[PDB]
DNA sequence: TCGTGCTGAGTGATATCTGCTTTGGGTGGGTGGGTGGGTTGAGGCAAT
DNA sequence: AGCAGATATCACTCAGCACGA
């Protein structure tokens, strides 16, 4: 019919499963951050699906130069140096959505199963993030088994966000300092989970084709 | 030859040579080619009839002083596939070009139309694909989408700056005006001349303003999975689109799926997540139109000039009223007395305001008190489908303030506010209350003021206001004990009180009696209807033709044509009484009162004389006649007298019928 | 003026691109076949004229940017060459079936179009060099044009598994079909064009990240140095992909045939230098030790053990308790003065205490490094500036193919190529530019060292 | 330059207009000055007749032209009253087509429009600045600012080294005016299909304040402007003239406003030997019979006399009427007519009413977090008639709240620390 | 090929000035949010 | 009052040459 001009490279996703051990939410520790492990819990709440910036592309305000493939951290990121020798622009950039790449993003809230809960104790809660095809695969009330990587989530606020003014434990939760970004502020951390695999534990012609 | 003025061809236009669709469309030559092709499509497109659809649409647009030209997506897709693909993929620039080419087709018909409306907007009617707010993903970004939902929240109409002009704080030079995106703010960082890091005071000698409104679209209860939380989106309504959707309604939104940077979102989530919105292109009122989803166009009750001529031709026929009555609920075998009442209620009367001091209701209320299996709920469903604005409610499912209007505290402003109800939503429409007898007393009592004064009075939390409720009420009820006792008076068969009964213009009592011939005929008709509706029993044209053939068997008038006819008659026809037999009506009223003096009989008051006049007006309206004739008055008298006679007991029914034989 | 002229230039080149031709969607056969326009040859000639009269004589590069914007290459020239090559292959198969069978019409016109397409390909793929005298327009468009060249190379090596290489080989073999005495200067020019095309394809690589130095670097600093286009990865343009494509399309055989009959059945003046440049660009970034080393698992285990030892040595510097434990140390100098240090390791050890004392110091003595951009001299990235240890990670099959090709060349024609190059260059020493000197020296050194290593490993060769 | 010419043209219009042999506006200005009424009411038809160019200039840019007209009026007043006075106010009257309140949009921005509605809320008088005396913190430089209340002004950003915003207002030497805020709703008959009534914010200055009470239909002439509370502006109306069918001044004051020609029309009518029959026939002409109920309604409208005894005891002077009857008696129509004819009246449904609806309601301010008292039908209908339809439908709880209102004509509130006794003479 | 200045402009660096904004409370708002705090009292509504 | 960004004026390194050794 016609030539499609937009054909970008595929974003492959690797999903693991069948791990030898399944952990509980209460068994999560900081020694396993950045490790591949499986957890089990009951889904409590599910957020909506949002587009997440993955590979941003920017254009220079001054000379109209183009900067592409800007990897994004937990916060919004912009270039600092123009690729144009002549141009002096450092801190003046505009995002280009046409050339940018976005990914599906969902936040899932889970809590430990009732049977695993110590008697007379409040359930423990954790945040699970789903991306790509794993989105909308867990519904509230289900008992799911997630396989993924334990991560630590900073306070993006502190780090400095465009247009965002920055800012249990009785003031004893003091963050880390000394960073350039954090001129007089401190950085706190939060344990989260990035899941790459979800398993929920708990007309004639069309039908005939399905059967063996 | 100037290269910027050269143009390509359609097959060459199909071949894309740019890095993206937007870049291909924005090129001068490609833009000129697209504009030329769109103009050709608008000017030369012909339907099955052979006349230019969009020429007539433009004529009507200019006649009504409107600024919105409706274009059917299917027509464009068949005529120009490549242009339809471009519109689907890059709605923005394609819509800009389409708007330009439309003010040159409007201006073709009305040369000086620019003095009325500066710009004309193009609205897409039937997008082939329909999405749910759950199904939206990142692949739909910057592309036309069609979603359905519930208008939970609404803002007030604000003037938004079309063009923004900036001036340097320091230098003082005033930058040229810039296009204001609907989605997010426009700012200037780098000055072309001054080259100053500092901000610009925003000032302008003359600014053009644009209507702006925002709504909170929510998944409809019907479509959301059972027991799961709904999803919502924010819809932005620009000029000419404001106030078209009212809170609590069900709508289908055609718009552009857009994303923008949100700092607080990022902050809260902890990930680089972009906020999403919908830029409304077209709105279709889906409320009470579930069974009308098989039609095309933004409004199924709207009409064209040819359809108006067809309506006139149909009306000129002598037996128009009989056909209209027969076309009411064709799948229901008989009940020609429940169909006549329903038709009269649907058409309604003419409200009157004598010298600005006396207000007279102009709507007809109907009550169906009958046996369990006499096809009352189906009649109510048909009335809901046919009426322009209809609301359906159940007995106990309706509260005293769910009907009428209710008071809440506003989440945003933390102040008491007013919300509408069933009645409000049914303004200039019909309110259907199934299981009327099962209603709570409190609930029932609510509608008393609304059913006669056509207004709702609220005095709560410092809110002193009066609303407009010009809605007709058709209700279905079951007699006390679950079955009518024809021996006892009407009053003893129902628990309703005198005022509520008097407020009902027409009473239709339905009895289920065992009779060989009646049972045989009803069973035969029901079996034939069931066989007719079996799912198994161009492609679109063939489907429409077979549907028309099936419909022709049981209805003399097409259903869609009937709905358009009813809407046209209600909107454009206001019959008046000038010649009429005063003595006949006076004697009928006196006789009705004398016969109703009996204890336990159906109440009779001046309301029923006014109802006789209203039914005469409605019968006159059914023919698109500007004046009530004697035949219509006689028919109304016959209807009312027959209802009154049927409401009586078995013992005295013969005497009553013999006495009133003169009028009927 | 300048902006309006740029707009007119872009519009005219866009019209040319749309007029060259495109796929014919009318035919039901899928994927659709490319169809030539009415004035394909005229369009190509006009494009070449634009290149000559605007890009070079006026010292600008707007024509190349306009050509890259509208995808003239990836959509018109490469499909044309591939279709012509497929037609020639079908004709050869038919001749095999029956030599008298022919399925060609307007063969001369098709060959003319193919030759013009190859010439334009060489023009667009020619190396880009920025000098001190380069105009402002040339300086400003360096990075964008380099990115477009990267895209061109990726498409050339990927599309149809790289059949345009086979098309160029066929064009060269057309010249080879006629005897050396019968070879006209045009044929030698075509051969040089093919060799230059191969050299350009091998040579292209990511450019440098140029930053203005007017202002001292901000508090933010350098984010990243990325020159790759949006949808291009290093895997597409690496020498591994080049080796794969060349092996698949039998480019190595053609080059070996040319270099084995060198100076005997060919005119060496045209062919000696292009071969030398091709081979230098082949072997400039390749370390010869890697060529003479599952084993991957064994090496991974060894590297993991090495990292484990490094981490174990690092552990002694970490405190068992958390940071806020708060141990304070006082260390006595030879004179009675006490210095303060913090950390458990300070209390438990003395060398750690002195190391921390040193480390805590704020003042730094300035270090000035004399850095020369290689792009300034026009040279490519090679062993001279590549960081020591930078290894080209070949696959087993690709490594075997590359080793076989190099071995065959060294056993066939390295002697003759070196002799011819040395004669030609010593005859014309003064005209040498820096690039030619570096090229000759590096080629000689690389091949001599590789032969030494192979002789050590294998007693035969 | 052009401003001086505009002022001269306005002065010439004031000093030269005449339709027969009376200079209407000159004499009107003199009479207004005599009684310390610094204003002037101008009929726009006269302005159009005198010179269409002046009307065109006024309509094109009202916010920039009206102040020049006020300055011209002030100059003419000084010429006519002082033998060699704050800025005078301009009040406009027009007969242009009334735009529905809901039809006000972007197209009507910064233009003179006429519309009618119902006032639902009024604010407490505030203070605006007209003449400001300022002084610089560092060098103590005295300066003055003259401010007009028409918005398209701030303290100087730079002194005349001194830091940004160096001027501080001296209050004892400044002059202020009165300002008020009103909320205008749309007429119930003009509301579109199935829509809630719409509210509009409006402002009045000086002599247009304290002119309307909540619940009274009014006609407003003003400018449809916008103010920035980022890509949007909040619409509002700048009142230039108020026209109402109820003499609010004569209702809240013992003072009575009636022209001599009126007073003598009402005396002649009273002299009629059979005025009772005329008034009885004049109520609900479209309702047959019910003569006794019509007489009762006449008596209720007229009301009795209230006496305050020396000991402090007060005797009610209002008449209440109840209609208990069968359906179809036309009681609701009589109630609607009574609500229409009485100078002050509120029509309420018993069903749709509450205890807090019909007396007064404790309401917390969202911002100040302070509790205030809003008013209900029996405070909004003070001095008038309350038509309580469907009396029987009213809950007991709701009903019981009416006794003191009916008999003692007062509302006693003891809620959220608010102890007050309101007045409800209905 | 060491020693001692004289020249020198380049490449820094660090000692040195120019503009927010804040607390919390409506003397910044509701096109910054309500999971960053405030917050007890009255009022209307549905299930009971 | 404190904090983060920026300007501009402060030195220091490698650069290279003349004399004589
Ligand atoms: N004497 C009359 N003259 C004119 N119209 C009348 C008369 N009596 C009744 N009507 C009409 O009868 C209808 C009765 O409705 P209305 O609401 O006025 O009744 P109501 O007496 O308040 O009864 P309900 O108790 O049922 O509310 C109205 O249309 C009224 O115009
Ligand atoms: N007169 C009739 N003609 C055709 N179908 C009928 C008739 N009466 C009843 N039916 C059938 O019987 C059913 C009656 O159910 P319904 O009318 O909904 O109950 P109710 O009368 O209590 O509302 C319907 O599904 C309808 O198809
Ligand atoms: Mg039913
Ligand atoms: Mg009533
Ligand atoms: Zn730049
Ligand atoms: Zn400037
Ligand atoms: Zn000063």
């Amino acid at each position: 019919t016609s030539t499609s001009p937009e054909q970008t490279e595929r974003v492959f996703q690797i999903s693991f499963f069948n791990l030898p051990t399944v952990h509980r939410i209460r068994d999560i520790r900081s020694e396993k951050i950045g490790s591949l492990l499986s957890i089990s819990g009951t889904v409590t709440r599910t957020s909506e699906v949002r587009p997440e910036l993955y590979k941003a592309s920017f254009t220079c305000d001054m000379c109209r130069a183009i900067v592409d493939n800007v990897e994004q951290s937990f916060k919004y990121t912009e270039p600092t140096f123009c690729p144009n020798p002549s141009c002096e622009n450092r801190a003046f950039w505009t995002l280009n959505v046409t050339r940018s790449r976005f990914l599906d993003w969902q936040k899932v809230r889970i809590q430990e199963n009732a049977n695993e809960i110590p008697t007379g104790s409040m359930p423990r809660t954790l945040d699970v993030i789903l991306r790509g095809d794993s989105v909308e695969r867990a519904k509230p009330g289900d008992r799911c088994k997630f396989t993924g990587v334990e991560i630590v989530v900073p306070d993006v606020t502190q780090l400095g966000l465009p247009g965002v003014k920055p800012s249990t434990t009785e003031g004893l939760n003091s963050g880390v300092t000394g960073l350039r970004s954090l001129g007089v502020r401190d950085l706190t951390y939060k344990i989260s989970f990035l899941a790459c695999h979800v398993i929920s534990i708990g007309d004639q012609e069309v039908f005939l084709n399905s059967l063996s | 030859i100037d290269p910027l003025r050269e143009e390509l061809t359609l097959e060459s236009l199909s071949n894309v040579k740019a890095n993206s669709y937007s870049e291909w469309i924005t090129q001068p030559n490609v833009s000129r080619t697209i504009a030329r092709e769109l103009k050709s499509f608008l000017l030369e497109y012909t339907d099955e009839t052979g006349r230019s659809v969009y020429g007539a649409r433009i004529r009507t647009l200019g006649e009504m002083n409107s600024e919105s030209l409706e274009v059917n997506y299917r027509h464009l897709a068949e005529s120009k596939a490549i242009l339809a693909l471009f519109l689907a993929k890059c709605p923005e620039e394609m819509l800009k070009i389409f708007d330009l080419v439309a003010m040159e087709a409007t201006e073709l018909h009305y040369p000086d139309y620019a003095r009325i409306h500066s710009e004309i907007h193009v609205r897409i009617s039937d997008f082939p694909t329909i999405y749910s707010l759950r199904e939206l993903r990142e692949s739909n970004l910057s592309s036309l989408v069609r979603v359905t939902g519930v208008v939970t929240r609404r803002t007030g109409v604000f003037p938004q700056l079309k063009y923004v002009k900036f001036n340097c704080l320091k230098c003082g030079s005033i930058l040229g005006p810039f296009f204001q995106d609907s989605n997010e703010e426009i700012r200037i960082s780098f000055c072309t001349n001054c080259k100053s890091k500092g901000p610009f005071r925003v000032n302008g000698e003359k600014t053009v303003y644009r209507n702006y409104q925002r709504v909170t679209l929510q998944e409809a209860p019907g479509t959301v999975p059972p027991g799961r939380l709904p999803r919502h989106r924010e819809v932005i309504l620009l000029a000419d689109l404001v106030d078209v959707s009212k809170p609590g309604e069900e709508v289908e939104v055609t718009g552009i799926y857009k994303n923008n940077y949100d700092g607080n979102l990022n902050a809260k989530n902890g990930f680089p997540v972009f906020a999403t919105i919908i830029e409304a292109n077209s709105i279709k009122r889906r409320e009470g139109n579930t069974a009308n989803e098989g039609e095309e166009g933004l409004d199924v009750f709207s009409w064209t000039e040819e359809e108006e001529r067809e309506f006139r031709k149909i009306s000129r026929d002598r037996g128009i009223i009989d056909k209209i009555i027969s076309s009411m609920a064709p799948s229901i075998y008989g009940h020609r007395d429940i169909k006549t009442a329903v038709a009269c209620s649907l058409f309604g009367g003419v409200p009157k305001n004598v010298n600005g001091k006396h207000s007279i209701r102009g709507d007809i209320n109907v009550l169906l008190l009958g046996d369990p299996g006499t096809a009352k709920s189906q009649i109510l469903k048909y009335v809901e489908k046919t009426a322009h604005r209809a609301v359906f409610a159940t007995g106990q499912g309706a509260s005293a303030v769910g009907l009428t209007a209710s008071v809440r505290k506003d989440p945003i402003t933390k102040e008491w506010t007013l919300e509408g109800g069933a009645l409000v939503l049914a303004d200039k429409g019909v309110c259907l209350i199934d299981e009327f007898d099962k209603m709570n007393d409190q609930d029932r009592t609510s509608i008393h003021e609304a059913m006669e004064q056509q207004s709702i009075s609220i005095s709560k939390a410092g809110i002193v206001t009066t609303l407009q409720a010009r809605c007709s009420i058709i209700a279905a009820a079951n007699p006390n004990g679950g079955r009518y006792n024809s021996t006892l008076p009407l009053a003893q068969n129902v628990s309703l009180t005198e005022p509520i009964l008097s407020r009902f213009d027409i009473l239709c009592v339905v009895r289920d009696l065992v009779d060989e011939e009646a049972d045989e005929r009803l069973a035969t008709f029901v079996v034939d209807s069931h066989v007719r509706s079996h799912p198994e029993n161009n492609a679109r044209q063939r489907r429409l033709q077979r549907q028309r053939k099936k419909e022709e068997e049981i209805s003399p008038i097409p259903q869609e044509l009937l709905m358009k006819y009813i809407h046209y008659a209600r909107t454009k026809i206001y019959p008046k009484l000038h010649q009429m037999d005063m003595d006949k009506v006076s004697r009928v009223y006196a006789d009705l009162r004398r016969e109703s003096i009996s204890t336990g009989s159906f109440p009779i008051t001046v309301r029923h004389l006014e109802s006789i006049l209203r039914i005469a007006e409605s019968f006159a309206k059914m023919r698109l006649s500007e004046f009530v004739s004697s035949y219509d008055l006689d028919r109304a008298i016959k209807v009312v007298v027959d209802s009154f006679v049927d409401a009586q007991k078995v013992s005295v029914r013969r005497q009553l019928r013999r006495s009133f034989a003169i009028y009927t | 003026a300048a902006d309006f002229s740029l707009t007119v230039l872009r519009a005219r080149i866009a019209l040319l691109a749309t007029a060259i031709g495109g796929p014919d969607y009318t035919s039901q056969i899928d994927p659709p076949p490319y169809k030539l326009g009415d004035d394909c040859l005229a369009c190509l000639k006009d494009l070449k004229r634009w290149f000559k009269l605007v890009d070079d004589q006026q010292k600008r590069w707007d024509v190349a940017m306009a050509v890259a914007e509208y995808r003239i290459l990836t959509d018109d020239l490469l499909p044309i060459l591939i279709d012509w090559e497929n037609k020639c292959s079908l004709a050869a198969k038919l001749a095999k079936n029956n030599p008298d069978h022919e399925e060609f019409r307007n063969k001369a016109y098709y060959d003319k179009i193919a030759l013009n397409c190859l010439q334009l390909l060489v023009l667009m793929t020619w190396p880009l060099i920025v000098t001190e005298q380069s105009s402002s327009n040339q300086i400003t468009l360096y990075g964008e044009l380099k990115k477009h060249q990267l895209v061109y190379k990726k498409t050339i090596l990927s599309m149809e598994s790289g059949k345009v290489l086979r098309a160029a080989i066929r064009l060269a073999l057309d010249v080879i079909k006629i005897d050396r005495l019968s070879r006209t200067p045009r044929d030698n020019m075509v051969l040089k064009l093919v060799l230059n095309f191969f050299r350009n394809v091998i040579a292209i690589e990511p450019g440098e990240f140029t930053i203005n130095t007017k202002k001292s670097m901000p508090k933010k600093g350098i984010t990243s140095i990325d020159t790759l286009p949006p949808n291009v990865s290093m895997d597409d343009i690496s020498l591994n992909t080049v080796i794969s494509s060349f092996h698949k399309n039998k480019v190595f055989g053609f080059l070996l045939t040319l270099t084995s009959s060198l100076s005997k059945e060919f005119d060496q003046d045209f062919i000696n230098i292009p071969l030398l440049e091709i081979m230098f660009y082949f072997t400039k970034d390749v370390n010869q030790e890697l060529l003479f080393p599952t084993s991957a698992g064994f090496e991974l285990s060894k590297l993991l053990q090495k990292e484990h030892q490094m981490r174990k040595n690092v552990i002694k510097h970490t405190s068992a308790r958390h940071s806020r434990f708060g141990g304070l140390l006082s260390i006595q100098t030879p004179d009675k003065t006490r210095l303060t240090v913090s950390g458990s390791q300070a209390l438990v050890d003395e060398k750690i205490a002195l190391q921390k004392l040193d480390d805590s110091k704020k003042w730094n003595k300035r270090i000035i490094k004399k850095h020369q951009s290689v792009a300034a001299e026009g040279l490519p990235n090679s062993l001279l500036n590549s960081q020591t240890g930078k290894a080209i990670f070949f696959t087993e099959s690709n490594g075997k193919h590359f080793k076989e090709f190099i071995n065959n060349f060294i056993d066939s024609g390295f002697n003759i190529l070196l002799h011819s190059v040395t004669n030609y260059f010593t005859t014309e020493q003064d005209r040498m530019v820096t690039l030619e000197q570096v090229e000759y020296l590096l080629f000689f050194a690389w091949f001599v060292k590789y032969q030494l290593l192979r002789s050590k490993i294998d007693n035969s060769a | 330059d052009d401003n001086t010419e505009i002022i001269k043209s306005f002065k010439n219009f004031i000093l030269e207009f005449r339709l027969d042999s009376q200079f209407i506006y000159r004499d009107q200005l003199r009479n207004n000055i005599l009684v310390k009424n610094y204003s002037l009411t101008v009929n726009m038809e006269h302005l159009i007749g005198y010179n269409e160019d002046i009307y065109k200039k006024l309509s094109d840019e009202p916010s920039d032209i009206i102040p020049l007209f006020e300055t011209a009026i002030t100059q003419v007043a000084k010429r006519i009253s002082i033998l060699s006075l704050p800025t005078f106010q301009l009040i406009l009257n027009s007969n242009a087509n009334q735009i529905p309140l809901r039809d006000l949009d972007s197209e009507h921005v910064s233009k003179i429009v006429r519309l009618s509605g119902i006032i639902i809320s009024t604010s407490v008088l505030s203070s605006r600045a007209t003449y400001l005396s300022i002084m610089c913190r560092n060098c103590r430089h005295t300066t003055s600012i003259t401010i007009n209340n028409f918005n398209s002004v701030s303290l100087p950003r730079s002194c005349l080294n001194c830091g940004p915003d160096p001027y501080i207002i001296i209050h004892e030497s400044s002059k202020f005016i009165d300002q008020q805020f009103l909320k205008l709703q749309e007429i119930p008959e003009l509301v579109p299909v199935g829509e809630m009534p719409r509210n509009l914010t409006m402002t009045c200055d000086r002599y247009l304040t304290n002119k309307v009470i909540p619940g009274t239909r009014v006609t407003i002439v003003g400018i449809y402007s916008i103010y920035n509370s980022v890509a949007i502006r909040t619409p509002y109306i700048k009142i230039l003239g108020i026209q109402s069918d109820v003499e609010t001044s004569s209702i809240w004051n013992s003072v009575t406003m009636f022209t001599e020609e009126e007073e003598e029309e009402f005396l002649q009518l009273s002299r009629n030997p059979k005025l009772y029959e005329i008034l009885t026939n004049s109520i609900a002409p479209s309702i047959f019979g019910n003569e006794d109920i019509k007489k009762a309604i006449v008596c209720l409208l007229m009301g009795g006399s209230k006496k305050i005894l020396p000991d402090g005891m007060r005797l009610r002077g209002d008449i209440n009427v109840l209609l208990l009857g069968d359906p179809g008696t036309a009681k609701s129509q009589l109630l609607k007519f009574v609500e229409k004819v009485s100078p002050i009246a509120v029509y309420t449904s018993g069903k749709g009413s509450s205890a807090a609806g019909l007396t007064a309601s404790v309401q917390r301010d969202p911002m100040t977090r302070e509790f205030y008292l809003e008013g209900g039908a029996m405070v909004l209908a003070d001095g008038g008639v309350v038509c309580i339809d469907e009396f029987d439908k009213m809950r007991d709880e709701d009903r019981v709240a009416i006794h003191e209102a009916m008999e003692q004509q007062t509302i006693s509130i003891a809620k959220a620390g608010i102890t007050t006794v309101l007045n409800s003479r209905t």
